[PDB]
Order: structure tokens, then C-alpha cells, then sequence
């Protein structure tokens, strides 16, 4: 109830396990993103080499 | 300026009836050889048989 | 500009221009290393002879092959062939000139990991392209689909292609081909007293092989009537003007190629290789395969193959189903033929490597881009 | 009086006597047959060598394998396998002393009239049973319920099983097993560059396959790690003493259990099988099912096969309910394990199968006996 309450979303809709699974496929991203910036710095360098 | 097979195509679209000419001479000549193949094999069954 | 075909076979390199019918550099792939020594002052003589010119002094060479079962062995002396075949024969510059190159499948990895790293450091072209022979000997047919029993040099392999996409899992490799026929005609030809030892030797069993041998159609009776009758017997001139006389050896040494057990492998004959590579894909693809069998290579020169093809397709196959071997009689080029066929296309401008691409990728695209 | 256990698999005969633990007799079923000349005359040069003089003395020896994908097609050599597994192996007579044997599942009958008149005619027994491979493997495992994937040489197959009712509508079976995994392992060596052409270089490679392969828990991670670093890259000794290194092959070759397209199939992984076979049962008996994946078969040895198939299965299943994996130690030999438990039963005395009742009802009282 206090996660519905801070994002500002009905607690009738599922604001428990969608959030969890919104948030882990957003912190999956994070660091996927985090992984393909980096082989593309490392790409360019070596590209650059 | 056109390639070379769209001139090939505007001289088959030049033709009057050319695609069933085109299917009157596939199906004599693949008929004609299903006929070879077929008969003496079919003469050789009833000999068996 | 105009593009560059150069098959670098096992046994001979054939190279020329796109566009055209005949090869205009067929040349074997050689290295003559002299052996004797030298009393003339004056040089002129080099340290190695490539091509036709070892082929010309061959006496007094040892001579060196540089690709071995399709897998080029020793870099230099091919660095020497493709420098040969640039720089002399053809006399093109190669960074201005698009090059189609062809390779075996099954191949190590490496060894295209390696062509590609020669071909755009040492002799760096403006684009290039490293494909199956097979796919360029059904190009060479006119026809989109089937099997192509490519027996080359080092390598017979089979590949059936459907609607111009070759089947992976299904092409097969056996390590068996012209060099080992040779070997073996030079191990049988002792049975006669005819004692060949040296590499120069092994070009005029060669020859004996080019000029006089043929496929049996039946080989027992083969046997028969050579053992029974001096009929099958023929003369040879050698270059000191000996002349010998071969009978049967004239159809022992390609029934190899059909019996492999005669030189010690445990593998089955090129018929059977190509029957378990078409039971090997799905049944609905097999009406093309058998209909279109499509051979190339140098070793398929002899002249009873197609008919013992067939007899022996036709054997193993169901016999609802029409056997048809397309031998064209330019078969050996074929892969020359096919290469200027598909180097002549403006579909084939997008599918080129290009040197940017070799910067991004390193000489790891040609695993990827070519298939 | 002491009953024997003998399961003829695809892989390994796997025999001993009953009321043990261990198996005595582990050989593999091959017959060797040389295919050179003989020259040196005497010291018994026996002309078909079987299972381990066939394995010893593999370099000069054609090997074939008399089970091919759970069906026995050579019936010479699989009489040779069990003249050698009874006289030479347990040194036992058959005609004092019960003998269990072990079937695949959805067999044709004829197989087991002909395994019925080689065991009643050829070697008499006073008794003998044949069971499904599945069946023994759950009696092994402690449990009365619960789904079988076994894997062999030839045959993956799923049978669930629901209080000793096996289900057959619910079974199918998958072909595709250790040596597919062997086939394609031949295959992929030859980018590396080594070549396994012959049926003795089979041996080799199944002990690569059986020494360094692991199931990888997550297929495109290992391509990374793989590719990144060369830390997974393990050294093997050839028997001619040549050392090979292989690196991605050690999970490329399992990862065809998981995705049969690598050879071509177009059937999905052993987890759709599994799954697949869930849906067949009744949507009461589901929940245990998957609780109780038992797993058999040394195709199941690699040591990362759990929980990868947990993590097929719970990606496959819904997560409502709880996803177990039943995988023991010894389910290599769960088979024989189980025979050893089924025969030294009170109430197995009345479930064999006489002599009396083979003369009364030919070799084909075992389809009205056994399920
Ligand atoms: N006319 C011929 N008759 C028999 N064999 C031939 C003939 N011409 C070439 N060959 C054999 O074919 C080989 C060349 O085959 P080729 O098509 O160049 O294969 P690759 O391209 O793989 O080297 C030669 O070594 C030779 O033994
Ligand atoms: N330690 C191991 N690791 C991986 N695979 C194995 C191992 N031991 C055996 N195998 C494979 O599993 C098979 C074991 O045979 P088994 O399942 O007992 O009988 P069969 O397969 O003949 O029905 C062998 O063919 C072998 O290839
Ligand atoms: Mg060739
Ligand atoms: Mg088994």
C-alpha cells in the first residue's frame, strides 16, 4: 500500500508483483546498457587502434 | 536503361498466349517422359504379378 | 571494375577475369625448390620456380604443394602462388581489381581466418568474397537446385543446394582425391617394374592419369577382360622416350573412388557419400537431388563416370524416381565459370567485403558475411 | 537360487546378479571385426572380436554397433554380446540361474518375439523377465510415481508412470542421444582442425565426450565467456600421445539435447519432450510429475544437466506449483539397480516367466504378461 501511495497508482490494480517485475527487467536493462556501452567504447577504441 | 532481364520480360510480354504455350510444352514433354518411365515398370508389375 | 575469379585448387590454380568463358591463367599450384648444386656464375637461376616454369625444369627441383586436403599448409610458398598468379600470369594490381575466392566446405576455421588476413594485408583488395565451390559449380548449370559432387585435388565433397541455399548438415567430406589416385597409380605401376619416386615422377604419373585412365562401368568384368585379353592395353611415352604399357591400372586407379578400401580408408565410395548426403536432408527436397546431380572437379575427367554414377545411384536409389547426372563436357572449370557468372551481376555489388568492413570486424566477418 | 540382471542398452551392456548394488560386468556392445590381412599365423587370431577386446584392441578393428536407436538390427552380434556377457563375463550357465532384461519403450513386437526365442531356444533360461528401461529406472529411484527421461546411445525418451500405471499414450521418444552427440562432436573438431573419420576414432572422441562436456547453465553467457576468455579451454592426450585443446565444445556438443537444429531436427530440446508429455496426462496427476523428473542413462552425466533442466522445466511450467529434479548419483546403472531390486521380490516368483509357459504359448506370452 505504501508502494501504490508512492507512484501515485490505484492499490485495486496489481502494484505488488509488476512493479517487481517492471523494476527487475528495468535493472536487467540497466546493466545490459551498462554492457553494450562499454563493448561499444571498446569496439571504437580498438577500431581507433 | 532498363537490365537486361526486364528486357527479357518485355519480350515475353510481347508474345500473345506465351504462358500457356509455355504449360502446353512443359506438360508433352514431362508427360511424355513420365510415360517412358512409367509403362515398362507397370508391364513389369503385372508380369510379376 | 572488372572482377577477378581465381579458384585456388589443390592441384591447379585457375584464374581470370569476370565476365569471360576460359579461364586465361589454369596453372598448377607448385613450389620448385632446387636441390642440386649450381656451377653457373651469372644467377638468373632463382631459389624457387612457381608454376609452369617448375613444371618446365622439373628435373632438377624438388617440388612442394603448398595446399594439402584443401588446407593450405605452408603460407609462404602460397603467399608465392597468389604473388605468381597476381603479379605475372595475370598481371593485374591487386587494390583495384574486386577478387571472388573459393573455398571447400568443412574447412578449419583458421585457415579462412588466415586467406582473409593475406587478402587484405598483403595483397589488399578493394573488396572480395570467399564461397563454396559446389554453389559456383550448380551457378555454372544454369539451374538454381541440386547436388554437386565436387571432387577436386585434395577434397571430394558433397553438397546438395536447395533453391540456391546449401544444406550444412548434410554436405559431406571425404579425403580422397586426385593426389591419392596418383599415389596409388604410383604404388601399382611398381607391380610392373615402373619406378616413380621423386615429386618430378609424380607429374608424369600425373599425365599417365590424365591421358589414360577411365572409369570401368563394370569392374569385375573389367578384370576379366584385361586379365583375359591384351585388348585394354596402351602405350605411353615417357620424356626420355621409354615407353611402358598399362592395362588394368588404367581402371584400378579411379575405382578408388569407389572403393576407398584399396588405399587403407575405412569410408565409403563417393556413390554412397552421395546418396547418405541426400537421405540426410528431407524427403520432400530429395525430387530435385536425384533428378540433378551435377559433377565438377578435375578428378570427374574420366570418361565413364557419368554412366557409373547413375548405375550406381540407381542401385542404391528407389526406383520410382529419375537418376539424371548433368556432366557438362567444361566441368573442370566450372567453378571458374560459376565464379564469372555471379562476379557479373549487379545483385552481387551489395554483397561484396570491403575493406571498412574488414577494420570494423577484424578478419572475423568472413565467418559471418560468408556463409 | 540368484537371479542375473543384464540391461541390454544402446551404450553398454550393464550385467551382474541380482540382490546387488553394483553391476560386475560394464562393457561396451560392439563387435570387432578386422579389416587388414592377417600374416602371422597361430596365437588365435579370432575373427570377431566383442566388447572389450574390441575396445583394447580397436585400431585395426571395424566396429559395429548391433543396437542402433534401441532397436536391435544385427542379430548375429547382439547373440555374440550375449554369449560374451554370459560365458566370459559372469562365467554363469544360463539354464540354472534367472536372467532380467530390459526394453525400450513403443518397441515393435517382433523384437520381442525374437528376444523370447533367443532366450528360450539358444540360451535356455528357467526363468527370465523383460521390463521397461523407465520402469526400473523409477523402481530404482524409491518411488512408485513419477516421470522418466532416459536418455541412452540412441533413445531419449519420456514415459511418465502414476502408481505403477504407465502411461503409453503419454510416452514418445526423441532420437537423439549420445551417439548423435558423438556425430556432431566429429563434426565440430574439424574447425579446430583434427580429424575423427573411422568408427575406432569414435571411441576417442566418446571419451572426450564422456571426460570434458558439460551442459551449459546458460547457452549465450558461454558464448560470451567463450569468446571474451580463453579460461575454459581444457587440454586432452590422444593415445598416440598427441594433446588436443577444445573450448567451446565441451557445452556446444550437450546443447544439442536442447536444441536439435545444431544436426538439423525439427523437433524442440528434451524440455518441450518433457513438457509435452505433461500435457498427455491427466491435469490431476500433473503436480507430481514435476516433483519427480527422474533422470537416466549416462547421457544425463554431464554435471550441469540439473539444473538446467529445473530451469527449462520452471520456465516451461507455471510457477503455481513446486518443480523438482530427481537426479542420483548412480542413475548411470538406476537401470540395473532397479532389475537387482525387482528380482529378489516375494511376489516376482509369480510374475516370471517358465519354460512351461513358453511351450504352452509360443514366444509370445511376454505381450499378454508384461505391459
Ligand atoms: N583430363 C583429365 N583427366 C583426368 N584427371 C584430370 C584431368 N584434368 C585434371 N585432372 C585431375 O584433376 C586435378 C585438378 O582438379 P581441379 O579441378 O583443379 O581440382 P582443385 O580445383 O580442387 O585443385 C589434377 O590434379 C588432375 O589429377
Ligand atoms: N561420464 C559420462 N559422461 C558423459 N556421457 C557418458 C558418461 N558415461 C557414459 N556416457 C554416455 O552415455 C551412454 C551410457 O550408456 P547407457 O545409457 O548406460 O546404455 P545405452 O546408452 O547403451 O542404452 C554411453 O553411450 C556414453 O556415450
Ligand atoms: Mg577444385
Ligand atoms: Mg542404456
Amino acid at each position: 500500500r505504501e508502494l501504490a501511495d508512492y507512484l501515485c497508482e490505484d492499490a485495486q490494480q496489481l502494484s505488488l508483483e509488476d512493479t517487481f517485475s517492471t523494476m527487475k527487467a528495468f535493472r536487467d536493462l540497466f546493466l545490459r546498457a551498462l554492457k553494450e556501452n562499454k563493448d561499444r567504447k571498446e569496439q571504437a577504441a580498438k577500431a581507433e587502434r | 536503361k532498363l537490365a537486361s532481364a526486364d528486357h527479357f520480360y518485355l519480350l515475353l510480354l510481347a508474345i500473345p498466349c506465351y504462358q500457356l504455350r509455355i504449360e502446353c510444352m512443359l506438360l508433352c514433354e514431362g508427360a511424355a517422359a513420365v510415360l517412358d518411365m512409367v509403362r515398362p515398370k507397370a508391364q513389369l508389375v503385372l508380369a510379376a504379378c | 571494375t572488372t572482377a577477378l575469379v581465381c579458384d585456388n585448387g589443390s592441384g591447379l590454380v585457375k584464374a581470370g577475369f569476370a565476365g569471360d568463358d576460359a579461364p586465361r591463367a589454369v596453372f598448377p599450384s607448385i613450389v620448385g625448390r632446387p636441390r642440386h648444386q649450381g656451377v653457373m656464375v651469372g644467377m638468373g637461376q632463382k631459389d624457387s620456380y612457381v608454376g609452369d616454369e617448375a613444371q618446365s625444369k622439373r628435373g632438377i627441383l624438388t617440388l612442394k604443394y603448398p595446399i594439402e586436403h584443401g588446407i593450405i599448409t605452408n603460407w609462404d610458398d602460397m603467399e608465392k602462388i597468389w604473388h605468381h598468379t597476381f603479379y605475372n600470369e595475370l598481371r593485374v594490381a591487386p587494390e583495384e581489381h574486386p577478387t571472388l575466392l573459393t573455398e571447400a566446405p568443412l574447412n578449419p576455421k583458421a585457415n579462412r581466418e588466415k586467406m582473409t588476413q593475406i587478402m587484405f594485408e598483403t595483397f589488399n583488395v578493394p573488396a572480395m568474397y570467399v564461397a563454396i565451390q559446389a554453389v559456383l559449380s550448380l551457378y555454372a548449370s544454369g539451374r538454381t537446385t541440386g547436388i554437386v559432387l565436387d571432387s577436386g585435388d585434395g577434397v571430394t565433397h558433397n553438397v546438395p543446394i536447395y533453391e540456391g541455399y546449401a544444406l550444412p548438415h548434410a554436405i559431406m567430406r571425404l579425403d580422397l582425391a586426385g593426389r591419392d589416385l596418383t599415389d596409388y597409380l604410383m604404388k601399382i605401376l611398381t607391380e610392373r617394374g615402373y619406378s616413380f619416386v621423386t615429386t618430378a615422377e609424380r607429374e608424369i604419373v600425373r599425365d599417365i592419369k590424365e591421358k589414360l585412365c577411365y572409369v570401368a562401368l563394370d569392374f569385375e568384368n573389367e578384370m576379366a577382360t584385361a586379365a583375359s585379353s591384351s585388348s585394354l592395353e596402351k602405350s605411353y611415352e615417357l620424356p626420355d622416350g621409354q615407353v611402358i604399357t598399362i592395362g588394368n591400372e588404367r581402371f584400378r586407379c579411379p575405382e578408388t573412388l569407389f572403393q576407398p578400401s584399396f588405399i587403407g580408408m575405412e569410408s565409403a565410395g563417393i556413390h554412397e557419400t552421395t546418396y547418405n548426403s541426400i537421405m540426410k536432408c528431407d524427403i520432400d527436397i530429395r525430387k530435385d537431388l536425384y533428378a540433378n546431380n551435377v559433377m565438377s572437379g578435375g578428378t570427374t575427367m574420366y570418361p565413364g563416370i557419368a554412366d557409373r554414377m547413375q548405375k550406381e545411384i540407381t542401385a542404391l536409389a528407389p526406383s520410382t524416381m529419375k537418376i539424371k547426372i548433368i556432366a557438362p563436357p567444361e566441368r573442370k572449370y566450372s567453378v571458374w565459370i560459376g565464379g564469372s557468372i555471379l562476379a557479373s551481376l549487379s545483385t552481387f555489388q551489395q554483397m561484396w567485403i570491403t575493406k571498412q568492413e574488414y577494420d570494423e570486424a577484424g578478419p572475423s566477418i568472413v565467418h559471418r558475411k560468408c556463409f
